[PDB]
């Protein structure tokens, strides 16, 4: 009402930023019909990216084409993508990444993508190709929403609900950009943070070595437990639920906690991992913290919890 | 006086075993880190020629 | 005697079932969750315990943690 | 495969780690073992291209 | 060293350990070398011959 | 800051003299001596603290420990 004051922060690419777009959008001041403008060439750019990636690991994994001909066309491709412009994608290059990816042979790659890195979006981006090759393309809003950019600056957003003054920053995932985390932090008055669910099999992109989920759980750690926050509250957001219900059957969960025992759904690791990020508060009874799942992508999850949210701020 | 020799040599049986299990808790400290090194160097030793 | 326990032969057991086995160790890593309330014996060996660097780096503003949010 | 212990105990947690740590060393060792073949084999190719220009 | 206090002999061990492995470790870049040459003098000669 | 020792800025000494540095070891013999003296915590490792690898083959009459003089 005389203000609020909102900050997103938690581990790199978690989806933070999809959910600043997914209520600026789609609420306040209107959606972009000119979407194409800049949509273009981010698609483009991920497409690109994801197909080169894949062949570059390989040669690595030494997983071999399912066809002879196949060798030849990659390298073709890892010639003629180098001078060519951006946000552009040529009818030479949409005939060799869809021949590319009609192989039995980088299906075997793709299955194990956790050795690796590659955007997680591209996988449903590239069977349909043809689409954005076809002149003409206005993305629908599903696609703009999966789209994928490094949230790097603080940037303020003004949502609106409950007669209310809001003002939202969020900064970036990465070690370097934490610096900046130092300047927002006097002066608040609830804070966020934001898990994603998928990654308990994964490594950091700045080091090879260490995982994803005890990173978040360092970091959640440090500023759950601190003084500064102390008057102030906490929300905790969990992401990438649907890429969780797909893979949570096929890998085990010894990898990432080693003395889990039974058989894993997508709802018997959700109450272990969710009371495993919530241990780490100090105060059991002095402060309450609250998780709720969340598919940035949609928008039915994101008004049933937006404004749940914001009344339980309004609560206090 | 001898006396005052027997009664640290009774008293003394409750500092000979905290000072001993000091002792071996940094014996178990070090060979487990000598054991580490040597394991996770080799992993990166054999990886490639160069 | 019958050395208490009444069994000459081997260990006997109550259960019975098929055998299970375990599974090769594939992928390693550095790190471990963070440490539980309660600690013991051989649980403080550098480099053991953490993510391998010290908690500065990774949360800069942990440093001057002991000045409030006045300055 | 390793047949029977000393003391007579049976084989437990420790002893799995011990005689593990040892298997994956001998196994990483086996990029010496693939560039002695490799190297025996210029070696050869080598020799067969020097008599074949000896010969001219 | 991070503790304030100076080396001693559960340090040194340590320490010497590690260098005589990286010592020994030294096989594999000569060996990188006598294959880059057998490699190139087996070109040479094969383009002797043609 | 009293200190309990009255120094403060580095360790002192009685007496210095001209630095003396240790030396290298090469040979590495596998064998020891055979053990005397208490035991004490941190012995009896197997691998360790041994000769060759089993007293039969040193003494090979040793295996008729328990039998008398007149065989
Ligand atoms: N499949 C799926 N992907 C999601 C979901 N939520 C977020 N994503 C992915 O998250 C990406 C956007 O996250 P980011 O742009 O990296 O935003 P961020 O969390 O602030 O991370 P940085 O931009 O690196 O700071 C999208 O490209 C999506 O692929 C989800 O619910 N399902």
């Amino acid at each position: 009402a005389r203000t609020v004051k909102l900050l997103l922060l938690g581990a790199g690419e978690s989806g933070k930023s999809t959910i600043v777009k997914q209520m600026k959008i789609i609420h306040q001041d209107g959606y972009s019909l000119e979407e194409c403008l800049e949509f273009i060439a981010i698609i483009y750019g991920n497409t690109l990216q994801s197909i080169l990636a894949i062949v570059r690991a390989m040669t690595t994994l030494n997983i071999q084409y399912g066809d002879s001909a196949r060798q030849d066309d990659a390298r073709k491709l890892m010639h003629m993508a180098d001078t060519i412009e951006e946000g552009t994608m040529p009818k030479e290059m949409s005939d060799i990444i869809q021949r590319l990816w009609k192989d039995s042979g980088i299906q075997a790659c793709f299955d194990r993508a956790s050795e690796y890195q590659l955007n997680d979006s591209a996988g449903y981006y590239l069977s349909d190709l043809e689409r954005l090759v076809t002149p003409g393309y206005v993305p629908t809003e599903q696609d703009v929403l999966r789209s994928c950019v490094k949230t790097t600056g603080i940037i303020e957003t003004q949502f609106s609900f409950k007669d209310l003054n809001f003002r939202m920053f969020d900064v970036g995932g990465l070690r370097s950009e934490r610096k900046k985390w130092i300047h927002c932090f006097e002066g608040v008055t609830a804070i966020i943070f934001c898990v994603a669910l998928s990654d308990y099999d994964m490594v950091l992109v700045e080091d090879d070595e260490v995982n994803r989920m005890h990173e978040s759980m360092h970091l959640f750690n440090s500023i759950c437990n601190n003084k500064w926050f102390t008057d102030t509250s906490i929300i905790l957001f969990l992401n990438k639920k649907d890429l969780f219900e797909e893979k949570i059957k096929k890998s085990p969960l010894s990898i990432c906690f080693p003395d889990y025992a039974g058989s894993n759904t997508y709802e018997e690791a959700g109450n272990y991992i969710k009371v495993q990020f919530l241990e780490l508060n100090m105060r059991r009874d002095v402060k309450e913290i609250y998780s709720h799942m969340t598919c940035a992508t949609d928008t039915q999850n994101v008004k049933f919890v937006f404004d749940a949210v914001t009344d339980i701020i309004i609560k206090e | 006086t001898e006396n005052d020799e027997e009664i640290l040599l009774k008293y003394l049986n409750f500092a000979n075993l905290i000072m001993k299990v000091f002792h071996l808790s940094y014996l178990h400290n070090c060979e487990t880190r000598r054991g580490q090194i040597l394991l996770w160097s080799g992993s990166k030793v054999f990886e490639e020629l160069t | 005697i019958r050395s208490a326990t009444r069994v000459m032969g081997g260990p006997v057991t109550p259960r019975k079932g098929p055998p299970k086995f375990k599974q090769r160790q594939t992928r390693q890593f550095k790190s471990k969750p963070p440490k539980k309330g309660v600690q013991g014996f051989g649980d403080d060996i550098p480099g053991m315990e953490g993510l391998g660097t010290d908690i500065t780096v990774i949360c800069p503003w942990e440093a001057f943690n002991h000045l409030e949010l006045h300055e | 495969t390793f047949y029977n212990r000393k003391d007579g105990k049976p084989f437990d947690e420790q002893d799995e780690v011990l005689m593990e740590s040892l298997t994956q060393f001998l196994g990483w060792s086996v990029l010496n073992t693939d560039t002695y073949d490799k190297m025996n084999k210029l070696e050869n190719r080598k020799d067969i291209a020097q008599d074949m220009v000896l010969y001219h | 060293r991070k503790d304030g206090k100076p080396f001693d002999e559960m340090d040194e061990t340590l320490m010497e350990s590690l260098t005589q492995f990286l010592g020994w470790s030294v096989l594999n870049p000569d060996t990188y070398e006598l294959m880059n040459k057998l490699e190139n003098r087996k070109d040479i000669f094969q383009d002797m011959v043609k």
